[PDB]
Formats: structure tokens, C-alpha cells, sequence
């Protein structure tokens, strides 16, 4: 009675079907041809991949299609033992039976399913611990003599799945043990979809479902979410449909008539996006509300120019093909107010994977441990088909200080190794920095690295001021023409977050005292241009 | 760190397993056999 | 341990029962060599 | 006969209601609805926050609350055992009488609850480090593959408790798993109002308590009080007025709280007073004009940090030739803020220290400082920090790009 | 009773009265008041100073005092062992007969 839409899994069209022709294309077609061949059968699979993406689904779901015995079953560590001796007999208890009905019936035999969960709690590399801890040399050669010796079986099929495929022994994944190796990745487009179908189905066969909503906006709206995170956001819309109708929750438990007339509505998939979930390799909102303070206003013609590089860069690194690595460092003096432009680009971009790795979360941390946390969030974005990694503060991530001077070059070589490395083939990525001294960078060998270099400039000129005073518009038409009076016939050196902060401090001195304060803070700043 | 496991190695064996054993079976019988030549006395 | 204790005092207790058994036996063969003599 | 009023739970209404709704919402709606949705039920439940906030309290009423049967309790640590394959049985003997019931009943089952208490002592991250001592990886992987693996559980739920969210790992605390995170903490003048009215209940029943005494005042005279320091301050105040009856008429005054608050209770997210009569020790002289311009300014600047929306951080560096008297106009600004939370940074209580215990220290005192709507931080002799010493030039740079970093980090938001 | 000169102790005046205003007052007073009131008994005190200053007879005197049971001194640099899982049981053993005994005989 085998149907594959009944198996409910979605998104994994491709890898069941090598799994299909790989390991059970040799069982279904006649013995009679298939003995002509002389061809032995495969007897092993392993999955692997990040965490919440169906593996243990697709191995219960294989288990339940054979008409065979009842599969075995190990969770974890569940055979070790701590008599010498009594934790390898476990292992040699799961392969009796189908020794024995080989022995009996020959080649007619019938297919005994294993499968270990977290095979990487038992199979770990030998000799890595001066003969390992005692009782991890023993199992693994029990394994491997099982699996494989001298006499012959041929009617077993083991399944492994694990989160991390490099631990594993190397002499159990050759071509005679574990010969199918399977990765298990993030969907696309039409992963989601069908997934969100296949949770929906039974929903939307009572009438319990509304009719404004559209399966195809959520499906567009949700980037880069993993397969057990839409299960999630369905529950919670159920869930918080579902609270209405319980009115006295805190004096005592009441359920209305109106019980019949439950309905699901988009609203409550929006509060749930907005509140309860929140995805693994995407993106949040709140990282940029922190570094974006006070949003971003035209008080010029620099900052559109800025922003058309950002854009450009953006277009090439997604169309071309010969350069899948670009970077770009932007630049200017102090108190300009640059992280806050890559932001706004790096956002603007609009690509799925988007991360800032800034040292506000390395205080304290050694050479060894600032260099480790880098290169997991610079791996983190090889598995998407497309990223963008903002890095901030290039100074203060050296640790430098002009006296001696003294950092670090540990980290350093790092960064100049890791601008360098292309991402697996077919992907693209795109680097930017933000730095305020470029002569010091230029002496360390550094700006040959970086691809392309853009400048932030400051306040230079009167009009330019009273164009961002107005923009803020904390003082009003006649204290800015005193202004105006006073400063429109001069020149101007500031940035713009020293601006705000010379404002808010002149502004707590008494109603008719402000502008001579602002006046008077502006000409002891300094220029030195 | 201070932290290190251990495995026990056993030296159990003794006194006949449990009335599993033919003990008691064998016990049986030998009541039987009075009775008979007790009869056959009298 | 005193799960260990418990089955261990029952395997004594289970001792004495061996060596009461074992005792009966051999009162009862010696009383059957008395019979056995005393007929003739 | 439950009811909420009986919990004997105050200023945690948003956090109630929201586990309520993510928990317990599906496990009351008539089934015939819930079958023809097919939705499963959420696993775990999580909680966080400073000590002394009301975790325990939470979860002991949860337990209790329902009409399941008596939940299980493993207190911290006690699972760990010195043989080989010991600690993942003690793992694995948690579970079984759910497994024994779901497959006899199936979905007609009762429930069942695990309490693990101090969870960050068993499941730290699984990373490498070059082969971790099994205690991690087996212990972990035992209870990941327990959790969730290839046989369904649908009878049961997990609560976890700590102190340190940040060391747990995070394979499991994905949806199907402890997926219901929150996070308690210190409460406002209605959670301190609600919790007095709670803890003197009784005492007002039978007339011990005296008329003169006005809990609204005591409601705003505790400021950064946590949940935990309210109790000791009634505790204190009964038993200072029993103990005026040894050498049938006892009541309660409004004196005996005073002394109690002023003398047996010290809050830890508090002001404290013993810091500044040891640093101002002999007061502060008026000999001239620049003393009172000190003062003015610094008084702007703190009005400037109260009433401000664009400039949630401020700082302010006060220098001079030495013997000049700097630390104790740093201490009588602080000291005439009037902010809830009031703290000196010196570098007298790290007597030969290294770099990184400077290091964590520093980041210590900011952690605490970042958890009140209001506070001031005082760092003092900063050349001392950072160990200067002219021949060379020598120092500590560790402990300079901590500081630096530290001298433009925002608060969470609003704070 | 208090008499903390016939006790044996002497010099401590204010750090033994102190004592036992605060901590002691709801172990004496008669019952149906207390239960009346509803307050808890405090769960321990810290001590601290100069070693050879007369801390463990205090603390013997207090367990002597209030007809308390057999005290368990402890030592704290004896209950570190080098096992995983060893220190832990060790502290772990000293509140077995409290919850025994509460388990069994009530309030
Ligand atoms: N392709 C998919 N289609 C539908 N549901 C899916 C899919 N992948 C995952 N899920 C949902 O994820 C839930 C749990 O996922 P699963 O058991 O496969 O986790 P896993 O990632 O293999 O486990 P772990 O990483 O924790 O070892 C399943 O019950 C199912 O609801
Ligand atoms: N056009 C603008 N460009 C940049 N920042 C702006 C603009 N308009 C307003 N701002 C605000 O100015 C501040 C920019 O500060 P930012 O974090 O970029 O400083 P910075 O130049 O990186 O500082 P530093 O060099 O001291 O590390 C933010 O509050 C941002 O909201
Ligand atoms: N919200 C509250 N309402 C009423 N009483 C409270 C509240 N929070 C705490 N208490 C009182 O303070 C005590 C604090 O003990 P509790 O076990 O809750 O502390 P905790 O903060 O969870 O523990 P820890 O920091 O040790 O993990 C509670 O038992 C109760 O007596
Ligand atoms: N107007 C005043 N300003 C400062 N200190 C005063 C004033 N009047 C009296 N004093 C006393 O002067 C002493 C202040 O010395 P303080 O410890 O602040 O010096 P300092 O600048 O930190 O010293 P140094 O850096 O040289 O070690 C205290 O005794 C304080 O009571
Ligand atoms: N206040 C005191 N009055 C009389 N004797 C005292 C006093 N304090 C300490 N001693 C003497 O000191 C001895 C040991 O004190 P000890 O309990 O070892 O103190 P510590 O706790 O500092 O070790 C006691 O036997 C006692 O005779």
C-alpha cells in the first residue's frame, strides 16, 4: 500500500530519489537478471546536517515503507556497560538473528533494518586518546569486524544519522561499510511551500481555516527558515487562535457555545511571526534598531553617493560570475557616523543571510578565542546561496594602541588569510569593513586585501548645517537666523553624533540662554581641518 | 581535570546457584524410598 | 547497597535451606540403612 | 478548586499568561476540536533571570496545580556516577513509565512532569575541545536522543531553571524541544504592592497589625528590591516586634519596620551608604567658587542623563594636578543623583590580581549595572587600572581595550 | 535562657544578644501565636574573624541550647575527592535523616 505522498516529507525531492536508485534498486527488480550481474547489495546509509532539518523523520519514514521485520532501535549510548567485557556482547546481540536466518534459508532470506541515532557518541576516531578511553577501542573494532569479516552476510541495512560528519572513523564510511553519505540543507522557495501544504492539508479539509489567508505570501515572507520552525509558527497560530474562547482563566476554566464557529485568521500569524519565532541563519529586527539609532537623514549630496556605491556593489556581487568574493572598506575620520551607513546598505541589500560580527561581544576574550568566533561566523555563511558579513571596527579587533605599538598578530594573519577564501562553488558572498585610520591598516600590508575603498566625509560648510539643524528642527525661525547670522559666512568642521550630543547638552540651560551656549560649544570644539 | 572513570572486574562465584539447582528435586525422592521399606518392615 | 544487602541475606537465608535439606536427606538414608537391617 | 488567587504568585501576571497560552491551551479544548487540527503538544518550559526573582515558586505551583501525577525533581547534580555507563541509566530511568503508559493507553494517557533544577550543571556545549570529558557529550546526547528520537512521546513536559542562559546548548532549545523561553525579573511598584499585600495577609486577619501602617508608603520607600528581600523585611520587622514582649496585646508598628528596613536588610541591586562615609571622610569645604562650579556642572550633566531620549549614555572625566581632592566630589555627585542604583568601581579590592580577573570584575560590576531603569558607575584612579609605570612605558592592554570597548556600549532599550 | 557568662563564653555581650533577638525569637515564643502570625524560621547564620576566638563553642552551646540533636561537624577541605561524582554525594549525605525523619513524622 506504499504511496510517497503519504510519507508527508517535503522539500527533499532530489536526495530520496538517490536513495531510491542507490540502495533499493537491486531489491525490486527480477532475481533472475539481477543474478546474471552477480552484483552484492548495499548495506549502509548516513545522514547528516544541521540541527531541525528531517533526518530522524526520513529514517522512521524508510523504516515504515519495508514490508520486513520490526526494526531495531539503539538512542545514543544506550549499550555501554561497566563490566569489562559486557559492552561489546550488546553489539554482537543485534546481528544473531539475521546470522542465524541466513545460515537457514539462504539467499531467500528476508531484510533486518538497524539504526543507530547519534552514531557519534560510539564510533569516534580511533587512537585519539592514547588508545582511547578503554572502552571506545573495543566497540569500534567489534563494529567494523561485524559489519564486514570474513564470513558473509548479505541481508542487513544500517542506518547512521549524526550533526557532525567529521568526528566519524574514517575506515567505517569506505565504500563496503556506510557507502551512501547523505547531506540534509535549508530548503528553497518551493521547500517551503510544500511544507507548509503538507502541515496545512488537515486544517484545510474541516473548514477551520479562513479564506484571507494566502499560503504563498508566507511562503515568500519566511527566508531561510529550517523545516521544524513552520511547524512551530503553525502551532503557535493555532494556539493563539484557540486562547479566545477560554474567558475566566484566572477565576475558573469556561469554554463558550461559540466553540463551533473557530476560525483561524491572518492575524494570528502575524503576531506569531512577530512575537514567538524567531529562525537560526536568518535575520531579526533588533540588531538593526540597536545599531540604527536615530535613523539616517539627507543633510547632503555625499550620503546619496554613498549609498549608489553600496548599491552597485550589491548589483555586481549578485549578477557576475567570474568573481563570486568581493569586499569593499569604507572609511572617513572620527564621530562620522559610518557603521551606521553599512548597516542601512547591508539591509538595503535585501540578501537571506545578513550578520554583524562586531567586538561589543568579545570583552575579555583572548587571541585564541576572538580568532575561533570569527571563523564560525565566517562558516556559518557558507551555507547559504547568498550572504553578507559586516565587520566593525577593525581597530579595536587588533587590539592596537600607537604606543610601541602593540596588538595582536594572531588575528591579524586571520583576517588577511580569510579575505582571500572562495565559498564552495556556487555561491557568492560580499565583505564589508568600516575602519577609522587607514594609514596604520596601509602599513600592515592590508589595503591590497580589500577590492574597493569609499570615504565618508563630515559637515564642511554652513548651509550644510542649517540644513541638518532644520531636518532635526529643534530650534526654531528665529534662533536659527541668529544662527544662521552667525555662522553662514564662515567654515565648519563636525560630525554628525558629536552634532546631536552638542545639541542635547545645549539645550538644558534656560528658555532665552540656548543659542548663546550652542554658540560658544560650537567655536571651543575646534576645527583643525 | 579531575575526572576519570573505572571498570570492576568480578569475583563471584560460590555455594550452588538457587533451588534451581537439583538439590531439592533430588531431596524428593528419598522420602518415597522410606515409606516403601517402612511398609515392607511392618 | 541495599538492594545488594537484601539479595545477599536472602541467599544466605537460601543457604540454610540447602543445608537443611541436605541435613533431611541424611537422616532419612540413615534411618533407611536401620529398617533395612532391622527386617532381616 | 483551583483558582488563581490562591497561587500566592504577584507580579508575574504577562509571564503567567503567556505559558498559560503556549502550554496549557490545547490540553483543555473539548478533543473532538483538537483531533481534527492534529496538532501535537509543546515539550518544555524554560526560566531565567537574577537570583531571588520567584522561579522556584513558579514552577513548584505549576507542578501542583495540575491533576497529574507527582512530578519527579532531580536536584541539580545527582545523576553523575563513577562507572562506565552509570550516569546515561540514571538518564534513562526518568522516562520509562511514560513509555509504558503511552504504549498500554495510547492517546487516552494521563501526565506526566520532570523538574531538572540547575540545568547548567549537566548540559554545557558539545564543542569539541579536543575531546570533551564524556560527562558532556554522553550525558547530553543520552538526554537529545530521549527527548525527541524515533518513538513518539506525547505524555509528557520538562521544566528547566538556571542562572547562566547563555552556557546551555543549542541543539536543545529548538521548537520540539525547550522551546518556551522567559525570563523573570526584578519587579515595579504594582509587583512590590501585590507581594506585600500577599505576605501580610494573615497578620491583618486576626488584628495584629496596627492602623498606622501604610503599605502604599512601603511600596515606594523599597526601590530595586527583589522579590526575595521583601519577606526578610517582614520577617525582620515580626520578629523585632516579638521580641519587645520578653523581659496577648501584640501588634505590629510602624517603628519596627523602619528599624528593620534601616538596619537588617540590604538590598544587592540597591544604594549602599557605608561607601560614601568611607571615601568622604572629612566632608566638603566651601573655600571658593570652583568648588560650587564642579558641583553645578555635575548637576546639569545628571539632569541631562534623566531627561534625555537621544543620549541614553553619558560620561564626564574630572582631572587635575594630585592632591587635589577628585574621588570625594566624584562621590558627592554621585551621591546627590538620587538614582536607585549607585556603585564605586576602586582599585583597592583587586590587590594582585592578573589581567583577566580585572578584566571579569569590570565586566561583573557593568553586567549588574545594565539590569535597573536608572544607574551610575564610578571608575576612580583609572592610571591604577590599567598599571602604569613611566620606565618602559609599561601597562596592561587587556584591561584598556575593555574599557574602551566598554566606554560606548548602549543599555538594552529604554534603560 | 540566655546567661551567656554561664553558659561558658565570655565576651560576647552584643554579637550573643544580637543573636538571638533576630534569629531565635520564633523558636520560644509560644506556638499558637506563631502559627497564628505565619512566619518562617530562619534557615542558618554566617560567622566570621580571627581564628582562636571562640566560634565552634558557640556554635556547640547554640545546638545545646535548644535541645537540638547530635551536631554533624564537617570539614571543608575533607569532602573533596578526585572521582566525578564523589564530592557531590558526600554533601549530598549529610541531609538524609532531616528528610527521613520530616518524611516520617510529619510537622
Ligand atoms: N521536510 C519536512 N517536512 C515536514 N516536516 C518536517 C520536515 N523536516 C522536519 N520537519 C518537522 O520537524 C520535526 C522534527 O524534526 P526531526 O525529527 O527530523 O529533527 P532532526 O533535525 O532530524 O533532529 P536533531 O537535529 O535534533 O537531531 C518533525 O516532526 C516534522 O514536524
Ligand atoms: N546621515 C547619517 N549618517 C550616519 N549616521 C547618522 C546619519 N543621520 C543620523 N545618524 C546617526 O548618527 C549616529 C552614527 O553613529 P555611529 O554609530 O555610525 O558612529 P561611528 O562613526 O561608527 O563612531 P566611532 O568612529 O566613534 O566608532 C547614529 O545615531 C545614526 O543614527
Ligand atoms: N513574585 C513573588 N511573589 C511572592 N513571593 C515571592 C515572589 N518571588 C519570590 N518570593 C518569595 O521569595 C522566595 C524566593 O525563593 P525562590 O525559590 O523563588 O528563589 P529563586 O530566585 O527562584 O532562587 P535561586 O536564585 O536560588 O535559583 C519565594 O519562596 C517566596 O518566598
Ligand atoms: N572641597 C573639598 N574637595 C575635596 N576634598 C575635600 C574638600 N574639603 C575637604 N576635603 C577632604 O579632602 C580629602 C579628599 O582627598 P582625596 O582622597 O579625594 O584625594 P585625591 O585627589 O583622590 O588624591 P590622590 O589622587 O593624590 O591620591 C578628603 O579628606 C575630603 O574629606
Ligand atoms: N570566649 C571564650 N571564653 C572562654 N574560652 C574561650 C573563649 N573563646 C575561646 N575559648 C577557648 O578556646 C578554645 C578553642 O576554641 P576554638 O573552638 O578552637 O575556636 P575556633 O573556632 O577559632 O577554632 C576553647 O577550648 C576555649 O577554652
Amino acid at each position: 500500500d506504499w504511496n510517497f505522498e503519504k510519507m508527508g516529507i517535503g522539500g527533499l525531492d532530489k536526495e530520496f530519489s538517490d536513495i531510491f536508485r542507490r540502495a533499493f534498486a537491486s531489491r525490486v527488480f527480477p532475481p533472475e537478471i539481477v543474478e546474471q550481474m552477480g552484483c552484492k547489495h548495499v548495506k549502509g546509509i548516513l545522514l547528516y546536517g544541521p540541527p531541525g532539518c528531517g533526518k530522524t523523520l526520513l529514517a522512521r519514514q524508510i523504516g515504515k515503507m519495508l514490508n520486513a521485520r520490526e526494526p531495531k532501535v539503539v538512542n545514543g549510548p544506550e549499550i555501554l556497560n561497566k563490566y569489562v567485557g559486557e559492552s561489546e556482547a550488546n553489539i554482537r546481540k543485534l546481528f544473531a538473528d539475521a546470522e542465524e536466518e541466513q545460515r537457514r534459508l539462504g539467499a531467500n532470506s528476508g531484510l533486518h533494518i538497524i539504526i543507530f541515532d547519534e552514531i557519534d557518541a560510539i564510533c569516534k576516531q580511533r587512537g585519539s586518546m592514547a588508545g582511547s578511553t578503554g572502552v571506545h577501542d573495543t566497540v569500534v573494532n567489534q563494529l567494523l569486524s561485524k559489519i564486514d569479516g570474513v564470513e558473509q552476510l548479505n541481508n542487513i541495512l544500517v542506518i547512521g544519522m549524526t550533526n557532525r560528519p567529521d568526528l566519524i572513523d574514517e575506515a567505517l564510511l569506505r565504500p563496503g561499510r556506510l557507502e551512501v553519505k547523505m547531506e540534509i540543507g535549508l530548503p528553497d522557495e518551493k521547500g517551503r511551500l510544500q511544507i507548509l501544504h503538507i502541515h496545512t492539508a488537515r486544517m484545510r479539509g474541516h473548514q477551520l481555516l479562513s479564506a484571507d489567508v494566502d499560503i504563498k505570501e508566507l511562503a515568500v515572507e519566511t527566508k531561510n527558515f529550517s523545516g521544524a520552525e513552520l511547524e512551530g509558527l503553525v502551532r503557535a497560530a493555532q494556539s493563539t487562535a484557540m486562547n479566545r474562547h477560554i474567558k475566566a482563566s484566572t477565576k475558573v476554566e469556561v469554554d463558550m457555545e461559540k466553540a463551533e464557529s473557530l476560525q483561524v485568521t491572518r492575524g494570528d500569524f502575524l503576531a506569531s511571526l512577530e512575537n514567538d519565532i524567531k529562525p537560526a541563519f536568518g535575520t531579526n529586527q533588533e540588531d538593526y534598531a540597536s545599531y540604527i539609532m536615530n535613523g539616517i537623514i539627507k543633510w547632503g549630496d555625499p550620503v546619496t553617493r554613498v549609498l549608489d556605491d553600496g548599491e552597485l556593489l550589491v548589483q555586481q556581487t549578485k549578477n557576475s560570475d567570474r568573481t563570486p568574493l568581493v569586499s569593499v572598506l569604507l572609511e572617513g575620520p572620527p564621530h562620522s557616523g559610518k557603521t551606521a551607513l553599512a548597516a542601512k546598505i547591508a539591509e538595503e541589500s535585501n540578501f537571506p543571510f545578513i550578520k554583524i560580527c562586531s567586538p561589543d561581544k568579545m570583552i575579555g576574550f583572548s587571541e585564541t578565542a576572538k580568532c575561533q568566533a570569527m571563523k564560525k561566523i565566517f562558516d556559518d555563511a557558507y551555507k547559504s546561496q547568498l550572504s553578507c558579513v559586516v565587520v566593525d571596527d577593525i581597530e579595536r579587533l587588533l587590539d592596537y594602541v600607537p604606543i610601541g605599538p602593540r596588538f595582536s598578530n594572531l588575528v591579524l594573519q586571520a583576517l588577511l588569510v580569510l579575505l582571500k577564501k572562495a565559498p564552495p562553488q556556487g555561491r557568492k558572498l560580499l565583505i564589508i569593513g568600516t575602519t577609522s585610520r587607514k594609514d596604520v591598516l596601509q602599513e600592515m600590508e592590508m589595503l591590497n586585501a580589500f577590492s574597493t575603498t569609499i570615504h565618508v566625509p563630515n559637515i564642511a560648510t554652513g548651509e550644510q548645517l542649517l540644513e541638518a539643524l532644520e531636518l532635526l528642527g529643534n530650534f526654531k525661525d528665529k534662533e536659527r537666523t541668529t544662527i544662521a547670522q552667525q555662522v553662514k559666512g564662515k567654515k565648519v568642521w563636525i560630525g554628525i553624533k558629536k552634532l546631536l550630543m552638542l545639541i542635547e547638552m545645549s539645550l538644558q540651560m534656560d528658555p532665552e540662554y540656548r543659542v548663546r551656549k550652542f554658540l560658544a560649544l560650537l567655536r571651543e570644539e575646534g576645527a583643525s581641518p | 581535570n579531575p575526572a576519570i572513570f573505572a571498570s570492576g572486574i568480578i569475583m563471584d562465584s560460590s555455594i550452588s546457584k538457587q533451588a534451581l539447582s537439583e538439590i531439592e528435586t533430588r531431596h524428593s525422592e528419598i522420602i518415597k524410598l522410606e515409606n516403601s521399606i517402612r511398609e515392607l518392615h511392618d | 547497597m541495599a538492594e545488594d544487602a537484601d539479595m545477599r541475606n536472602e541467599l544466605e537465608e537460601m543457604q540454610r535451606r540447602a543445608d537443611q535439606l541436605a541435613d533431611e536427606s541424611l537422616e532419612s538414608t540413615r534411618r533407611m540403612l536401620q529398617l533395612v537391617e532391622e527386617s532381616k
